[PDB]
């Protein structure tokens, strides 16, 4: 299996939102998940208790469906890139100022699962940026059979994204 | 009383722009070439053609203990300059509206079409030098011209320029839409345009296997189909005081390592990795 | 916070007796001695055959994953090598990461012979994690339910980071 | 002649150190009160100046410090500049001399640790304590705006509240440091830098930078100049008012 992950994770995404009843792709962000747009999100988010949130994406393999799209034609071949580059610099800023995300969402109607909430808002809002990015490119043949060289920058910026949440993790933990 | 041993070896000038000589024989003429073309650097282009042409600057970013001096060049696209005027370096599609050709020597007109290859403006040129001493100047020129330009090439081998770095100069602006493009661009421009964008630019963000170190946290100019253009990518434009080449509290302030006015060109991110 | 953390320990410990029964495995017998061998898994691998398994980070969160266990009541001041067997059992861990990952590859011939189906990708990774989930069951039967509300600990803090840098590095690393 | 903050430092006590570590440019009488070893050593910014432009033949020296912090330091290792509700942790008051400690009081407003340090040393140690007390409150209010240019740090008003909730002499570092990023020379607003290199907030004047990550900042081209790679400070938009070209 090395397509199935493409579909699979519309589908899921698809299915987590019905499951909370919010599907906000509309609110395409670049700079930093806010109360604001995901206000009522937190509330709907507040109904079920959020155990099951990572403190990580996995950057390179999450994004790696996206790879295999046929971009033959070019397109792809720097919007991906550019998508790479955006993502990183989101999720490093996210991580750089967690505990500043968390206490404005919980200024929001303060919930006990306040950091399950600022992640999912995370994850939601990168899954909703990601989705419009597919739809973008719905157009090109998803497959295998690849040779990119950029996936290489994949790695390199997961990497970059996982010492992020690294540090992030270990700040959550030692301040008790 | 006649002295001589043998034939010497000396100096290169290594800027295209070297090889402009008159078409005429019984017209002598000399290019106007800074001495830096005689140094075995990435630089194909001397400063003097540089800022004459392109309006731009050598520098070098001694980036460092471990320092690894890279190099970079500057604008010098006054604050006020607007639309082609901000057009740092043209692309393939507009550099015959950006340079004057009509106005300039036709030796120049035919290294600016060898750069954004025009082939039929070339062979064009060729054939009236041809029919009419001019097919030697032909000769010395276009062997020149396309020397350099197989030399730089980035896309072939033999030529030492490809490092195999995946620097990312199309980089998004973080609050564009899905775009960019200028690397686009760039696999379409040619390898001397290529090489002069890399040396000129420098990139935002080096990125060193697990290491990024910031520069600049926005960028001094931007790539698309016009070419290279001198922009601040969020508006307003940066103050240009351009000084040459085209008080008491001063006195008071003794020297403090003050700060270069310039404006450095910094763009996208520059990946290279053990790998 | 933590407390969310305490019930994240206690519900893995639920959530392992459920699957361990829900998909009858509990290869409870293994531990994170060495590299896992197919030859204790056969059986279980056939059974995992029967469901899609691409449902599978290709990254461990250890952070999240083991800093549940540092709540305990380390302030009894009576077991010490107690917190050492904890970091014992946290750079181990660490090693049957990083060993995992080096030879993934590896383990994905040796399953290969054992069920050559493609799912044999994920399949690598679902034993390597549900070992490793038996390994924590059987550690959490050894410690007591002693798990505070709060526990500060800079020395485990900082081992847990920094082995794990690497066990992401080298999860990062498992190109494709 | 010079000018040194905490060169006021007199030994009132016979106690730990004293050698008067001013770097020379105290003498010179420019517009800080601070000279670069202080500077360096309690803010971790090195002074600067800047030309601008010869079109109308001005190319002021614009005064301006250099960042000396790298992209890896966070929290206080960051703060340049703290505020009073966070020097007395960001500075190591149990390293410094008590003369000091009575300056960061004074400046940062803490006369009930002023005066428990003057009577703690009074057990000549009070007159030269008194004399420290001269120098540093001779030098504040001659920073002091309130005796005998819109410059705002925050549009390019919360950031400029903080700054003036700073000390007339931590109000004058900071504008000596800062340098906007925008400035309006009498109608006609010019722009110098396309993003910030500092940020004013509640800790204090932070090093940092408005998203992604911190500027990299450290400790064969022989024929070309160099450019800087060290970070100057900029933050915020000044506007001079109808004024000709004062070069006075
Ligand atoms: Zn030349
Ligand atoms: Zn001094």
């Amino acid at each position: 299996i090395v397509n199935e992950k493409l579909q699979k994770i519309i589908v899921v995404t698809d299915g987590m939102k019905r499951l909370y009843e919010y599907c906000n792709c509309k609110n395409s962000l670049e700079t930093l998940p806010s109360a604001a747009n995901y206000g009522s999100l937190l509330k709907r988010l507040n109904l079920y208790n959020l155990d099951h949130i990572e403190m990580n994406v996995n950057f390179y393999e999450l994004l790696f469906p996206l790879t295999l799209y046929n971009d033959n034609d070019k397109t792809l071949s720097h919007q991906l890139v550019n998508y790479i580059f955006l993502a990183s610099n989101y999720f490093q800023n996210c991580a750089k100022n967690f505990n500043y995300m968390r206490e404005t969402f919980n200024v929001f109607g303060p919930f006990k699962q306040i950091d399950f909430m600022v992640m999912f808002v995370i994850k939601f809002n990168f899954l909703c940026d990601m989705r419009n990015f597919a739809k973008l490119i719905d157009e090109l043949v998803p497959n295998k059979q690849p040779n990119m060289r950029i996936h290489s920058v994949l790695v390199m910026r997961d990497k970059i994204v996982k010492l992020a949440f690294s540090n992030l993790q270990f700040q959550t933990f030692s301040k008790k | 009383v006649p002295v001589g041993m043998a034939p010497r070896q000396m100096r290169v000038n290594r800027c295209i722009f070297a090889s402009i000589v008159s078409f005429d024989a019984c017209i002598t003429y000399k290019s106007p070439c800074s001495p830096d073309a005689y140094h075995d650097d990435g630089w194909f282009i001397c400063n003097n053609h540089l800022i004459k042409r392109f309006k731009m600057s050598k520098m070098v970013l001694p980036i460092f203990d471990n320092q690894f001096k890279m190099t970079i060049a500057r604008h010098l696209v006054g604050n006020k300059e607007r639309g082609i005027k901000r057009i740092l370096i043209p692309s393939a599609t507009n550099y015959q509206d950006v340079f004057n050709l009509n106005s300039m020597m036709q030796a120049e007109q035919l290294i600016f079409h060898l750069i954004y290859n025009n082939e039929n403006a070339v062979n064009t040129i060729c054939d009236n030098l041809k029919y009419t001493n001019t097919q030697r100047v032909i000769h010395s020129v276009y062997a020149t011209t396309k020397s350099i330009l197989d030399t730089t090439n980035p896309n072939t081998f033999c030529s030492r320029v490809s490092r195999d770095e995946l620097r990312f100069f199309d980089v998004t602006n973080a609050r564009a839409l899905r775009g960019g493009a200028g690397d686009q661009l760039f696999n379409n421009y040619s390898g001397f345009l290529q090489n002069l964008i890399r040396r000129a630019v420098a990139p935002e963000y080096l990125q060193i296997d697990t290491e990024e170190l910031r520069f600049r946290n926005c960028a001094t100019c931007i790539i698309d189909e016009t070419g290279l253009v001198a922009s601040v990518p969020d508006g307003p434009e940066l103050y240009n005081p351009i000084r040459s080449s085209d008080r008491e509290l001063d006195r008071t302030l003794s020297g403090y390592e003050e700060y270069p006015t310039y404006v450095p060109l910094f763009l996208g991110y520059q990946i290279i990795n053990s790998e």
